[PDB]
RNA sequence: CGUGCCCCGUGUGGCGAAAGGGAAGCCGGUUAAUAUUCCGGCACCUGGAUGUGGGUUUUGCGCGGCAACGCAACUGAACGC
């Protein structure tokens, strides 16, 4: 269902508010307004664990993307690597309904 | 939502106070003129109380039960939040930007923090807060 | 050695306890 | 005379025989034997040079004072700030995982005793 | 060797117990006066640039310590 | 020019710790205390404890090396061994 | 000892799930 | 005015430590007495 | 006890000591009578009240008839010295507290320089000594040179000129110190958080803000010009660096043995320095004898906030501390520059109230008579003779 | 107290380099013949003893900066990196 994952990621970035990169994701979690977190597979384990701890404190849901950072960036539509990404606004996507 | 509330235990990981357990007293998410970034006014303890045994005198017991605090402005990026919470009635509004700009006021603030944290350590709770971090 | 992981804590009263975060010491 | 000669009885261009040319107040061109350049100390976790610490040869550090050899931080003068931050984060997260695992073990034991009774 | 630019600092250096020698160097080409004191572990030289202050200082110098003017064509 | 090692001279030769004195005299602690009591040998305070011994704590007692030599040359060591 | 004081799934994998993802492997489909 | 004198510094007292050690040793001696058997 | 005596005999280390047996007053210095140095203020004489909050700055006009006070309500106010009358009050930047206020040292021309927030305001006050001729001369002196860059000079708002504010310089950080030059042509600004732009020497004539010293080796606290020479003293948290301006390089560094330097004042002669610091310690430095303190004095139980000399031939200097207290000291420097100055406290001045552990913040001496003015955090100024 | 009890670690020593590693001296002058060695001037390094000043201390072991880090020194045994 990774095809659907990519389709709804493209739709949610086209509709709502999206921030990319570790520093932006961490700032969003600290602000406590982020509604979804995605962590890539090849993300360093300490970085992953810190992000999961932040998300658990902020009660912001987090999902582990199957592919690596380059694949996550390609699916999100930009031409660079993205280890972690945060969705602030869903726009008109059903990504948060589940 | 915002987890960096007033009564919130964290630990400073950069600066002279790296790896030092601290508690927030006042968060400033938007930042002031000085410090144009999200920061927190915090109070921690530099030297933690030392363990006490039955083979040493009462004066030594008291001296190793003493506590020496610090008060600081620190960046959120240089904090790393802890899930734990410390509720202190004495540390309500002890520090502000005026105290951190006036050295006498911050000296009095450290005295107050020392007194209140010594009182809690004597009470005997938050031993995780009062013990040093092993890193 | 292991790092914090949310997969083996998700949708659990243990997760509720961890999110409550009372003072806890492993001795 | 514009040509010089050794003055330390070692005639070979070895790294212990490094020299340079000086012109004396007497108008003569001769050689001064120089020592090796000092190496900056490096971190223990990574190989990056530690800022703030003089780059001297080993025994020279004995004459300089402790504050000139250190940085006022945990693992100061031996590890860099990024590594110290990572160590603090790792220690906290290890303790957190231990607490979570103990909570899970307690819940599993409670489920086992509930099934038994 | 060290440099000094303040007269009372030079005076107390001369008042030091280990103060051994003292000399006056006059440079007329660059109109400078230099007061040199040999004090065991360094030679200290005060730069003056003004003859009135040179007169005052050589008057105020300790009497037991002998001051002398260096001759041209040092032997 | 001899390159002298750091802590091999001075107060290090001047003083000894209690453990070093006992091992040098090859004595039990009760016998060492008997001999010190009888000959009037007492602990002393060097000005620089670390220079005497870099691993010395504030609870370590130091002794005069010449006093330890007097103890070494005392005949009651031989008397004690004969009695044993 | 865990000495304590006296005071919607987060992992939302988009689409039992474990049983239907395990028993639906190649060998089981092949038999 | 400096007055020459002799001073006797504080000795390290082992009284307390010997107290706890003796108490603990007596506790295991009571345990061994309990473990003792008939003759 | 007898067993303990035996154990003391064979176990307690023995030390030989030369016990000190002296009269405690042999350590105490001998001080000449407080009376024998008569010209010195004694008791509070006038109360200056009206500020909503704490007063941060107090200054005397060159003439000797007006007081300028800057306070946290955003207000700078000029007052009649003898009567204590509210003469002019004006609010500069609303919620921004007024950090410092100074007069132009020249007597021929009449300007006020205020520092609140990140702006320096140059003002022409309405006072019963401002003739039309004086007003025009001052306005010309200000408006003489109109014919991220460091410092944006600009004309303030319509209300500002309607009230009497004439010129506004805007810098990167918040100003905490202004020091004029005797000629009045140049004025220096110190902003502690200015990093490399902490110290800036501005020239009013050419309307130019210049950063002369990029590297400072410390956080700037205060600064001043030399009374008789082209030299600039910059006081950081731990040291005071003297810079020659004609060649523009460091000529001297002086080391006050204090953790946090609070203020410093140069002697009118220029060879002596007084340094007050937050560690409750006064330091007199002889700038040609040694870089270490020549004499250190402690008379206060709270941090020293201000030090100030007299510029009128009177041998006097004042020290203000957050104990609500002033110490009036006598300092006489021989005119031969080869003898050691004699330093004698003459009196303790009390009467200021302490609020939030803050006491007196500023001191200024009258140009010709042994009169002083104290600005203190109880919100009040006090004229002492 | 009871003339004992505890830790920790191997190839348990020697030889093998006047080009490998390594603390620190330069200039001017001088002899018939020696000089970075002698004379003159001006320095440096290592080891030791110890005093004065300064630092800390009746908030026990100092302060500042968001940070990189800064300063005249600013408790630290065994054990480990």
């Amino acid at each position: 269902e990774a095809q659907s994952i990519g389709a709804k990621l493209a739709l949610v970035i086209k509709s709502g508010k999206v921030v990319l990169g570790y520093r932006s994701t961490l700032k969003a979690l600290r602000s406590g307004k982020a509604k979804l977190i995605l962590i890539a597979a090849n993300t360093p384990p300490l970085r992953k664990s810190e992000l999961e701890y932040y998300s658990m404190m902020s009660k912001t849901p987090v999902h582990h993307y199957s592919g690596t950072n380059i694949e996550l960036g390609t699916a999100c539509g930009k031409l660079f690597r993205c280890s972690t990404m945060a969705i602030l606004d869903a726009g008109d996507s059903d990504i948060l309904a589940d | 939502m915002k987890f960096l509330k007033t009564s919130r235990v964290c630990l400073v990981t950069r600066g002279r106070y790296a790896g030092k357990k601290v508690v927030i007293i006042q968060p400033v998410d938007q930042g002031t003129k000085s410090h144009p970034y999200g920061h927190a006014l915090v109070a921690g303890i530099e030297r933690y109380p030392s363990k006490i045994t039955r083979r040493m005198s009462k004066a030594r017991i008291e001296k190793r039960s003493k506590i020496k605090p610090f008060i600081k402005v620190i960046n959120y990026n240089h904090l790393m939040p802890t899930r734990y919470t410390l509720e202190l009635e004495g540390l309500k509004a002890v520090i502000n930007a005026d105290t951190f700009k006036e050295p006498s006021q911050r000296e009095e603030a450290k005295k107050t923090v020392k007194k209140v944290l010594e009182d809690r350590y004597n009470s005997g709770k938050n031993r995780w807060f009062f013990t040093p971090l092993r890193f | 050695g292991a790092f914090f992981r949310l997969k083996e804590i998700d949708q659990t009263d243990a997760l509720r306890r961890i999110a409550k975060g009372k003072m806890a010491m492993l001795t | 005379p514009t040509r010089v000669t050794y003055r330390r009885r070692n005639p070979y261009n070895t790294t212990s025989n490094r020299t340079r040319v000086i012109k004396t107040p007497g108008g003569q061109l001769r050689v001064l034997h120089i020592k090796k350049r000092g190496t900056a100390p490096k971190c223990g976790d990574c190989g990056i040079k530690l800022p703030g610490i003089p780059a001297l040869r080993p025994r020279e550090y004995a004459t300089i004072s402790k504050p000139k050899k250190t940085v006022q931080r945990a693992y100061g003068g031996s590890r860099c700030g990024n590594c110290v931050r990572d160590r603090i984060i790792r220690a906290f997260l290890i303790e957190e995982q231990k607490i979570v695992k103990k909570v899970l073990k307690e819940q599993s034991q409670a489920e086992k005793k509930a099934s038994k009774k | 060797p060290q440099e000094v630019s303040d007269i009372k600092k030079f005076i107390e250096i001369c008042r030091r117990k280990d103060a051994s020698a003292a000399r006056i160097k006059k440079n007329p080409k660059t109109q400078q006066i230099k007061f040199k004191v040999r004090c065991q572990r360094f030679l200290y030289t005060l730069v003056l640039k003004d003859s009135d202050k040179a007169e005052k200082l050589k008057q105020s110098l300790p009497p037991n310590l002998q001051i002398k003017d260096v001759p041209k064509r040092n032997k | 020019g001899k390159a002298k090692k750091k802590g091999k001279s001075g107060a290090a030769r001047n003083y000894m710790t209690r453990t070093q004195a006992v091992k040098k005299l090859q004595l039990s602690l009760p016998d060492f205390r008997k001999l010190c009591i009888w000959k009037g040998i007492y602990p002393r305070e060097p000005r620089d404890r670390r220079k005497v011994n870099k691993s010395a704590t504030a609870s370590t007692t130091f002794y005069y090396t010449k006093d330890i030599q007097y103890l070494l040359h005392e005949p009651l060591l031989q008397k004690f061994r004969e009695q044993k | 000892r865990l000495e304590e004081d006296s005071s919607k799934p987060l992992i939302k994998d988009l689409s039992s799930k474990r049983a239907r993802g395990f028993f639906s492997q190649d060998v089981f489909q092949k038999i | 005015i400096l007055v020459p004198e002799t001073l006797l510094k504080k000795r390290k007292s082992q009284e307390k430590a010997r107290a706890e050690r003796a108490a603990a040793l007596e506790k295991r001696k009571q345990a061994n007495k309990e473990k003792r058997q008939v003759i | 006890e007898r067993f303990e005596r035996c154990m003391d005999l064979y176990l307690a280390p023995r030390v030989r000591k030369n016990r000190l047996n002296i009269d405690p007053n042999s350590l105490l210095p001998k001080l000449p009578s407080p009376d024998e140095l008569k010209p010195f203020p004694t008791v509070q004489q006038t109360i200056f009240r009206g500020h909503e909050g704490r007063v941060r700055s107090v200054a005397i006009d060159p003439t000797g008839v007006a007081l300028a006070t800057g306070g946290d309500d955003g207000t700078v106010r000029v007052w009649e010295l003898l009567t204590g009358r509210q003469v002019w009050s004006v609010k500069l930047n609303g919620d921004e507290a007024v950090n410092t206020v100074r007069w132009r040292p020249t007597k021929d021309t009449f300007i006020l320089a205020a520092a609140a927030g990140e702006d320096i305001f140059l003002m022409i006050p309405t006072h019963p000594s401002v003739t039309p001729a004086l007003d025009q001369a001052s306005r010309d002196i200000l408006n003489a040179g109109f014919g991220e860059p460091p410092g944006k000079w600009a004309r303030p708002g319509t209300r500002l000129e309607d009230e009497g504010v004439l010129l506004r310089i805007t810098v990167r950080s918040t100003i905490k110190a202004i020091s004029w030059h005797r000629r009045g042509d140049h004025f220096a600004t110190v902003s502690p958080s200015g990093q490399r732009s902490s110290v800036a020497i501005h020239t009013l004539s050419k309307h130019l803000t210049q950063i002369p010293f990029r590297k400072l080796n410390g956080l700037a606290q205060t600064a001043s010009f030399h009374p008789l020479r082209p030299l600039f003293f910059v006081a950081t948290q731990r040291s005071i660096r003297c810079y020659d301006l004609q060649k523009l390089e460091l000529v001297k560094i002086v080391q006050p043995g204090a953790k946090w330097i609070s203020s410093f004042d140069v002697h009118p002669g220029g060879d002596n320095l007084v340094v007050g610091s937050y560690d409750k310690r006064l330091l007199w430095h002889d700038l040609d004898l040694s870089n270490r303190p020549y004499k250190t004095m402690r008379f206060h139980t709270e941090a020293i906030r201000a030090v100030r000399f007299h510029k009128g031939g009177l041998p006097l200097f004042a020290d203000a501390s957050d104990d609500g207290s002033l110490q009036i000291f006598h300092g006489k420097v021989p005119n031969d520059q080869l003898e050691n100055p004699t330093i004698v406290p003459v009196k303790m001045l009390k009467g200021h109230k302490v609020v939030n552990k803050l006491g007196v913040l500023d001191i200024d001496w009258h140009p010709r008579e042994p009169w002083c003015v104290s600005a203190g955090a109880d919100g009040t100024a006090r004229l002492w003779m």
